[PDB]
């Protein structure tokens, strides 16, 4: 049953992102700021298309889960689930 | 045996090549008188060819598919004398030369005009220095440990 | 006013042929308005066949 | 059809002549 | 500002004839133009890129249209092994009657040219069967060229002109190139292979009109979304399948069979589709690494700054490298050129051992021409990489902002690198030449058994490890029982071993004592060329003979006769010297490949194995033996179809010999000659009514060196191309 | 090799070689120097003429002894 | 016209002035050395780039430097 495996993997990845690895990832992202050219960020140097989308990333979550994190963790879960399904599909043995 | 090769004392192309060379020599031998000097020279050539083939067979080489011996620089114990045994010897001799030259240069660094000693060699000091290279590995190792091999 | 005559000095001028080498001081000029008073002689000749040079105070360090 | 008999002389001779004349005039022009 | 060189007033002021030469020479050097800025340089680069794309698309459209119009594609596809491809027609007023009679080849009604480019097999494999497809492709590529030119003009306009800060947005460009340019294109090509090429190989004609009413797989998209992907590999093509028909076929579209198609000796299309799918998936996954406007990802400058080893064995590490790379374009050009050269060499080395096109292994001339062409292109690109690295070191390097990082440490100890490169080159050259000369003398005296022959043990061990059983070693894949053999036996080994262990193909050819010396010669050439280029690049900023080389520029003639004389002291001269070694090494490689493969094709491999160990063997059994048919293109008795190749042979010889003019004789003699000629023209009657506008002067020094190098290269290339094509076409085997 | 190249490159290479020598205290008192321009041209022309003449000599003698 | 620049390492040995074949350089009084004079290059537009001045200059590196630049009839040495 592909649906059960997909849902379980997505839920496990979402839980791991939200409740376990959140602080480490947030701290690491804060450590590595926006890309800089000649000591200035891309938006500051005179690029108008590089403005950060502050409006989209704002969220009502108590800790700060946003759309981008949801998409990333769901993508990882789906990749893992589909790899599991494809591996279980055939009958190759070493 | 190794890499699909045939021992040189068992292959047939070796014998065929030997026969071809011997026949080529004997064709020219017939022209002259049997007692004449060219006959003696050609007989000596034939004897040399036979001895060379016998020595190559007895030395344990490996002919190839086409019939010529092949050298093995791999490191097998049955071919110590093919590459590794001569090579070390070379290094020894080579090191000798280098060491001697270096010493001589230092021996003329003290004087005010070493160029005259470079373009006109002196024989006494050079003869003193020449035989010190017979033990070059030991002196070189001691100098490397002490630290006088490299300038600072 | 500078290094004594006959001393050995090491050069610190990057453009000189005798860079990071040693040389002997011949004389030091006492005029305060000379920019390069130190006179140095080396053992080896440069690409031009001269073997003498001038230097300022801070481009040569005593050894 | 006979397109080559018309097109080959044009590319071979007439167009290089026009190009050379125009380029020389533009080079020497002040 | 008034004369032809509008981009430089200094070149317009002088009245001599060198103004034209130097105006033509430096038209693309946007950095030296007067009143230049960063924005103008970047925009000009963008427009030039668009123009180049338009030119490429027009070129391929012309190729397609000419093959469609004057070719015999339809007659070729029916009988691939017994029809010669036709490139285009020949119209020539200078041709005589025998020339018209002899050049009429194939099924045409007039003179034609046999195509050795190999586009016929490629177009046949990708699924084209009639001339309508070729005409459609020609129209499509014409449209693409037109839209490229339109886009270039549009982006040169004031309203749509980008700014500098846009050009330096590295992370976004990397993300889009890794995700959109690479992954999506591979996915689309996989779609084409599944939809058109594979069904076209089984007899089903899928085109634009009816590609919606056909199913590539009977199951459809069900297995892909369900998870049982194995259903896409249930029924592979049978071993008796015939290309282009529906006999002994299957239904799978993604397999891992490996090996070669039995009939065509080419790779299976299903394997190619699967490979493209996997590569596209990998690229799409890997393209999300870098930070962008959405608040997640990686920052390159922080990645670089964090890689500094404790203990200071590398100094400051990678601090400040990001700005150095970004602010300079020559660094980027050098990196791109080096990568492209390595990739081109990989393509040349792979496309001859694992061919991917139907009925291409049976076309020997096409294989030889493609290999030689790609190798020469790779050599030129690799030389250009070092040239632009030296230019970067001259121009864009700021010593203060890159203090104690890897670049400064590299500039610190150039002497050790140069010395070790020199030692390696000397060692290799000395010993290779010694072995060759000893073998030659031994053969000369009449005793071959005293030769020095060394078996390439390591390479043969590698081949045995890959799965070859022609030597005797039993390692890894050779051994019947092994973790690797067991692990890989169930999927691809059965086909791979059979493909590698046959004697007809060119996959992992047998090697003996002859290949050892040639490989060492190739290594010597690589080392010497690298030494020359690296010395030129590192000694660009300064040395002891001239410690202010950065003030004069990248290219300058000399520095007078003082200090013993300084000729060829710039980095441009180092590149000009390294070009010769590049040509020599590439020539050695191509000679080796051509002789090995021609001996293999002719039937007997003993000739090479017995004559490749001494140089007289190369001179007598390769050039002299194979020139017999080429030199007989035209003779007093008559002529045949090989006449043009002999003519181009002589043309290349003449150009190569003419190069020696500029490479040996120098300026002063010719300037005096021009002096005398000017006097003679001014003093003659009926001819002094005509007066010159530009004072005639002899060529400069760097210009003469460049002209001589160009003549040398042109003659070299043309002569070798003529010899190779004529010799391989004469016997067709 | 002598006919096509120039002196400055060879001098700059000899500089690095001399550094490698001096690192091991084996530098000579007679400092190495690249050949002057005129000497380079003379060496080139001498080698060129010798090679061409020897080629013709060997070819002529072999052919005319074998067939004559 | 080329560019000839004189640096302050000069010692005033008058060799560069004598070596010039076109009368470009000259000497002026100075106070930065023992000889109390330095070189100068007023008539730069006549320089032909022969680099004879650089050949006769005793210094660790030359105190007079010639940089080649835009060419013209006088600097190229054309007699017609
Ligand atoms: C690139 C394309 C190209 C083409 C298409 C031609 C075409 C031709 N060549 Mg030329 N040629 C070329 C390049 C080319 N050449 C180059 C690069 C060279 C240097 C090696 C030469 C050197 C050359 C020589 C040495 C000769 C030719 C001759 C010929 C003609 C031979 C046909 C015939 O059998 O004579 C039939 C008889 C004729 C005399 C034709 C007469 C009509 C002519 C074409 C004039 C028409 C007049 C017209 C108003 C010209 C002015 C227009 C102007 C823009 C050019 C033909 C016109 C031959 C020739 O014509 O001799 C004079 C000849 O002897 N060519
Ligand atoms: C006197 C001893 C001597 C010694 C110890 C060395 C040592 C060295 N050489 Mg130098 N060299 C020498 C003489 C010597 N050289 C001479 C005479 C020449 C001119 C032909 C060179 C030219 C040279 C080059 C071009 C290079 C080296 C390099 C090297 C280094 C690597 C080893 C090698 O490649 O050898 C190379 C050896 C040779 C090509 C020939 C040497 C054989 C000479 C003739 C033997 C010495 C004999 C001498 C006359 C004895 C007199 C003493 C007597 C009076 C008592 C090593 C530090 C390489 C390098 O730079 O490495 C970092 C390299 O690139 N050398
Ligand atoms: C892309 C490269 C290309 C190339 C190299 C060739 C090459 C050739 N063409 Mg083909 N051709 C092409 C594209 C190309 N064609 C296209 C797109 C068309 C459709 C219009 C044709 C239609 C065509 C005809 C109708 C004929 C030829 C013929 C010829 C041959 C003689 C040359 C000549 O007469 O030109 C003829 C060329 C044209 C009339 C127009 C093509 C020019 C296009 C529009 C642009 C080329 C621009 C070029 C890249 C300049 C860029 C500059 C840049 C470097 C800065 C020669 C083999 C002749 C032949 O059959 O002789 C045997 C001939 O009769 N060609
Ligand atoms: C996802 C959308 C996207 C896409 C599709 C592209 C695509 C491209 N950009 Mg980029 N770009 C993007 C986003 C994108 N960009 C963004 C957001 C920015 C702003 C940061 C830029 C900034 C930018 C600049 C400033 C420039 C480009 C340029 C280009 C062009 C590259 C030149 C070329 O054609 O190489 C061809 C590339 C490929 C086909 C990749 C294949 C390479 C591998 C090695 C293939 C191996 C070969 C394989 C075996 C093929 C077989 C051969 C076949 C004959 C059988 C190309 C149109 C350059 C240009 O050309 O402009 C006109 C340029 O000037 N881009
Ligand atoms: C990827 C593209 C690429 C790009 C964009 C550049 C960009 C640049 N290069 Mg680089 N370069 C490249 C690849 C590239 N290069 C490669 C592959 C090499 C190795 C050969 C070099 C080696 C190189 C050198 C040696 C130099 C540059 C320089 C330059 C700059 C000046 C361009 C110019 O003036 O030339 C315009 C050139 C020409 C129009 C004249 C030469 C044309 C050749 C000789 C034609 C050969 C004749 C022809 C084939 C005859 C055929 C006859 C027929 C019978 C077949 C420019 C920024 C120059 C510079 O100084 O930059 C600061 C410089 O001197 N480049
Ligand atoms: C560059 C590398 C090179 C190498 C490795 C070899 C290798 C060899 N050569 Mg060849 N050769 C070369 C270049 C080379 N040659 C060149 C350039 C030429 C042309 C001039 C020749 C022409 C040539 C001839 C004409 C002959 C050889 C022979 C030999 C063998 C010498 C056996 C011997 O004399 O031992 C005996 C000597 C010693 C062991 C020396 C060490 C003892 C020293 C003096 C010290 C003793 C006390 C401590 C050896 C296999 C000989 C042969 O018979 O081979 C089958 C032979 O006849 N060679
Ligand atoms: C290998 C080829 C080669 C060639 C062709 C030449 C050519 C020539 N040499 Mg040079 N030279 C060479 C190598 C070569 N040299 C070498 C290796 C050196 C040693 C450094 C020299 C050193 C040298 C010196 C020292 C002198 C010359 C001079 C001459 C000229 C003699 C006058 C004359 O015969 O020209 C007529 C032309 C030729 C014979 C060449 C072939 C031309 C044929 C007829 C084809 C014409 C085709 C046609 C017009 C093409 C048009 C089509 C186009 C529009 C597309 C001539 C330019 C002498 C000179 O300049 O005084 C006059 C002289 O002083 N040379
Ligand atoms: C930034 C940019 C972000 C972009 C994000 C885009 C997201 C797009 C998501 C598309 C998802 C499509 C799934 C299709 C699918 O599964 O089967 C869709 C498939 C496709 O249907 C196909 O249609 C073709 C039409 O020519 C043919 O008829 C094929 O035979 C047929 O298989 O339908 C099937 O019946 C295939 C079997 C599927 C397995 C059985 C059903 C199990 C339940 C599936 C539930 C899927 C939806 C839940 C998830 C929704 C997430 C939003
Ligand atoms: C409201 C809310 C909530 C809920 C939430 C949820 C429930 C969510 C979910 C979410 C989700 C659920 C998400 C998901 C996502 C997903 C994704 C993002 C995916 C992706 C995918 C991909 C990417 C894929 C890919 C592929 C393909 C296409 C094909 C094959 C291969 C592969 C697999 C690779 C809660 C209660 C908690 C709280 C309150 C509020
Ligand atoms: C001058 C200069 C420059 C240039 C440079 C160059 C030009 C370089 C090149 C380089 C190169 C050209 C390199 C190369 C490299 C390579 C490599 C590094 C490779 C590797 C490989 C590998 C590692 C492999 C492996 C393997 C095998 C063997 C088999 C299979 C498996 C595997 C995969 C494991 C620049 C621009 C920087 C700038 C600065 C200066
Ligand atoms: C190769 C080359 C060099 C370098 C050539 C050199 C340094 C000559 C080297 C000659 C010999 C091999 C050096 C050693 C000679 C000693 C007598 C060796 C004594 C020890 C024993 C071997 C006897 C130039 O200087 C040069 C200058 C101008 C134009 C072209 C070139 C040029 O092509
Ligand atoms: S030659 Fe040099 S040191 Fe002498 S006066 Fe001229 S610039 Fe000064
Ligand atoms: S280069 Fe010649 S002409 Fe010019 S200043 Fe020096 S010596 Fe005088």
């Amino acid at each position: 049953s592909p649906s059960i495996v997909i849902s379980l993997s997505t839920g496990l990845s979402l839980f791991l992102g939200r409740f376990v690895f959140f602080n480490f990832q947030r701290e690491n992202v804060a450590k590595q700021g926006l890309p800089e050219q000649n000591g200035k960020t891309h938006f500051e140097a005179g690029d108008d298309r590089a403005k950060e989308y502050v409006s989209l990333l704002k969220s009502n979550d108590p800790i700060g889960f946003n759309i981008v994190d949801v998409l990333a963790w769901g993508s990882i879960g789906h990749i893992v689930a589909y790899y599991i399904l494809a591996t279980s599909s055939n009958g190759y043995d070493p | 045996d190794i890499s699909g090769l045939t021992p040189c004392k068992d292959s047939k192309q070796f014998a065929k090549r030997e026969k071809q060379q011997i026949k080529k020599l004997e064709s020219s031998l017939k022209l002259y008188a049997p007692e004449s000097a060219p006959a003696l020279a050609l007989n000596a050539q034939i004897e040399k060819t036979k001895r060379r083939f016998d020595n190559y067979g007895k030395y344990g080489l490996l002919c190839g598919s086409d019939g010529l011996p092949h050298l093995i620089v791999n490191g097998d114990q049955r071919h110590w004398g093919e590459f590794i045994t001569p090579g070390i010897l070379f290094l020894y001799i080579a090191g000798w030369i280098g060491w001697v030259g270096r010493s001589y240069l230092i021996a003329i660094s003290g004087e005010k005009k070493p160029a005259m000693k470079e373009i006109i060699i002196d024989v006494p000091l050079a003869s003193r220095i020449i035989f010190r290279g017979f033990i070059w590995p030991v002196a070189a190792y001691r100098e490397f440990l002490n630290g006088d091999l490299i300038a600072k | 006013i500078g290094p004594k005559r006959g001393s050995k000095v090491k050069i610190l001028r990057k453009e000189s042929y005798w860079y990071k080498n040693v040389g002997s001081v011949v004389a030091v000029d006492q005029d305060p308005k000379t920019r390069y008073p130190v006179v140095v002689r080396f053992a080896k000749v440069n690409y031009a066949n001269i073997s003498t040079n001038n230097y300022a105070l801070d481009e040569v360090e005593e050894v | 059809n006979n397109l080559p008999s018309i097109f080959v002389p044009l590319v071979g001779l007439v167009f290089p002549a026009i190009a050379m004349a125009s380029l020389f005039l533009h080079i020497q022009k002040n | 500002a008034l004369r032809f060189p509008r981009f430089s007033q200094g070149l317009a002021q002088d009245p001599t004839t060198r103004r034209i030469w130097f105006g033509i020479a430096t038209a693309h050097d946007f950095e030296n133009h007067d009143d230049i800025t960063e924005e103008r340089l970047y925009q000009n680069i963008f427009a030039s890129h668009f123009g180049q794309l338009a030119i490429i698309f027009l070129w391929t459209s012309g190729n397609l249209f000419h093959v469609a119009w004057q070719g015999n594609f339809e007659a070729w596809v029916q009988d691939p092994l017994h029809v010669r491809p036709i490139a285009h027609a020949i119209w020539d007023p200078h041709f005589g009657q025998p020339a018209v009679e002899a050049f009429t080849r194939g099924g045409a009604l007039g003179p034609v040219n046999i195509a050795y480019s190999g586009v016929y097999q490629w177009w046949y494999t990708i699924g084209l069967r009639t001339n309508g497809d070729l005409y459609t492709g020609a129209l499509f590529l014409l449209f693409l060229s037109a839209i490229s030119l339109i886009a270039g003009w549009l982006h040169l306009q004031p309203k749509w002109k980008p700014s500098v800060s846009w050009f330096k947005n590295a992370e976004s460009r990397l993300n889009h190139h890794l995700s959109g340019l690479f992954g999506v294109s591979s996915l689309a090509w996989t779609g084409h292979l599944v939809h058109v090429a594979i069904p076209g190989s089984r007899g089903e004609y899928v085109r634009w009109n009816n590609f919606l009413g056909v199913l590539p797989h009977p199951q459809g998209l069900g297995p892909l979304f369900t998870g049982q992907w194995n259903l896409y590999a249930q029924n592979p093509d049978s071993s008796s399948h015939l290309f282009g028909t529906s006999q002994g076929t299957g239904t799978a579209i993604l397999t891992l069979l490996g090996g070669f198609h039995p009939q065509t000796q080419s790779l299976w299309l299903t394997d190619i589709a699967h490979h493209h799918l996997a590569i596209a998936i990998l690229f799409l996954v890997a393209g999300h690494m870098y930070r962008t406007n959405f608040g997640i990802g990686h920052s390159i400058k922080d990645l670089l700054e964090a890689h500094i080893p404790p203990g200071g064995r590398l100094g400051r590490g990678h601090r400040g490298l990001y700005d150095t790379i970004n602010n300079s374009i020559h660094f980027q050009l050098g990196l791109a050129l080096a990568s492209l050269g390595v990739i081109t060499s990989l393509v040349a080395q792979h496309m001859y051992s694992l061919p991917a096109y139907a009925f291409i292994a049976q076309d020997f001339t096409t294989q030889a021409a493609l290999y030689t062409h790609h190798q020469y292109i790779a050599g030129f690109i690799m030389t250009g990489a070092f040239a632009h690295g030296a230019i970067f070191f001259i121009r864009d390097y700021n010593p203060e902002q890159n203090e104690d990082n890897v670049l400064a440490r590299m500039l610190d100890h150039k002497e050790a690198i140069i010395s070790h490169l020199s030692w390696a080159s000397l060692f290799l050259g000395f010993h290779t030449l010694g072995l060759y000369v000893h073998n030659d003398v031994m053969l000369a005296f009449g005793t071959p058994e005293k030769q020095i022959l060394i078996e390439p043990i390591f390479a043969q061990w590698i081949q045995s490890a890959h799965g070859k059983t022609s030597y005797g070693f039993d390692v890894l894949l050779s051994s019947t029982n092994s973790p690797a053999f067991n692990a890989g036996r169930s999927i691809w080994l059965p086909g791979w071993l059979n493909a590698i262990n046959e004697n007809s193909n060119s996959l992992f050819l047998t090697i003996g004592p002859g290949d050892f010396l040639v490989h060492h010669a190739i290594a010597l050439g690589l080392h010497t060329t690298t030494l020359i280029l690296v010395k030129g690049a590192l000694d660009a900023r300064g040395s002891k003979l001239m410690p202010d080389k950065k003030d004069f520029g990248y290219s300058f003639p000399c520095d007078g006769p003082g200090r013993g004389g300084t000729c060829d002291i710039s980095a441009w001269d180092a590149f000009y010297l390294a070009v010769f070694w590049m040509l020599n090494t590439i020539g050695w490689v191509t000679f080796y490949w051509h002789w090995k493969h021609i001996t293999l094709w002719q039937g007997n491999v003993s000739q090479f194995n017995e004559s490749s160990t001494y140089l007289m063997g190369w001179l007598r059994d390769y050039l002299w033996l194979n020139s017999s048919q080429l030199i007989n293109g035209y003779n007093p008795f008559g002529m045949n179809s090989l006449s043009v190749w002999a003519w181009m042979f002589l043309f290349g010889h003449l150009v190569w010999a003419t190069g020696f003019m500029f490479l040996i004789s120098w300026r002063g003699y010719w300037q005096e000659l021009i002096e005398t000629l000017a006097w003679a023209h001014e003093r003659t009657p009926l001819a002094n009514l005509i007066r010159w506008r530009d004072k005639p002067v002899a060529l400069s020094i760097v210009q003469a060196r460049l002209v001589g190098l160009a003549h040398f290269s042109v003659g070299y290339i043309f002569t070798y191309a003529a010899f190779l094509i004529a010799s391989t076409s004469g016997k067709f085997g | 090799m002598f006919l096509f190249s120039g002196r400055g490159y060879w001098q700059e290479l000899i500089e690095s070689i001399v550094w490698a020598h001096n690192k091991l205290k084996v530098a000579p008192a007679t400092q190495p120097r690249a050949l002057s321009i005129v000497q380079g041209r003379a060496v080139g022309v001498t080698h060129y003429l010798l090679g061409g003449i020897a080629t013709t000599w060997a070819f002529f003698l072999a052919r005319i002894i074998a067939v004559g | 016209s080329h560019s000839v620049k004189i640096y302050d390492t000069c010692i005033g040995c008058t060799q560069c002035v004598r070596a010039c074949p076109t009368d470009v350089l000259e000497m002026i009084p100075w106070d930065g050395c023992k000889a109390k004079q330095i070189a100068s290059a007023p008539r730069t537009e006549d320089c032909v780039g022969c680099k004879r001045c650089e050949s006769a200059c005793p210094t660790d590196f030359l105190s007079v430097r010639v940089y080649l630049w835009h060419e013209t009839t006088r600097s190229m040495g054309l007699a017609y």
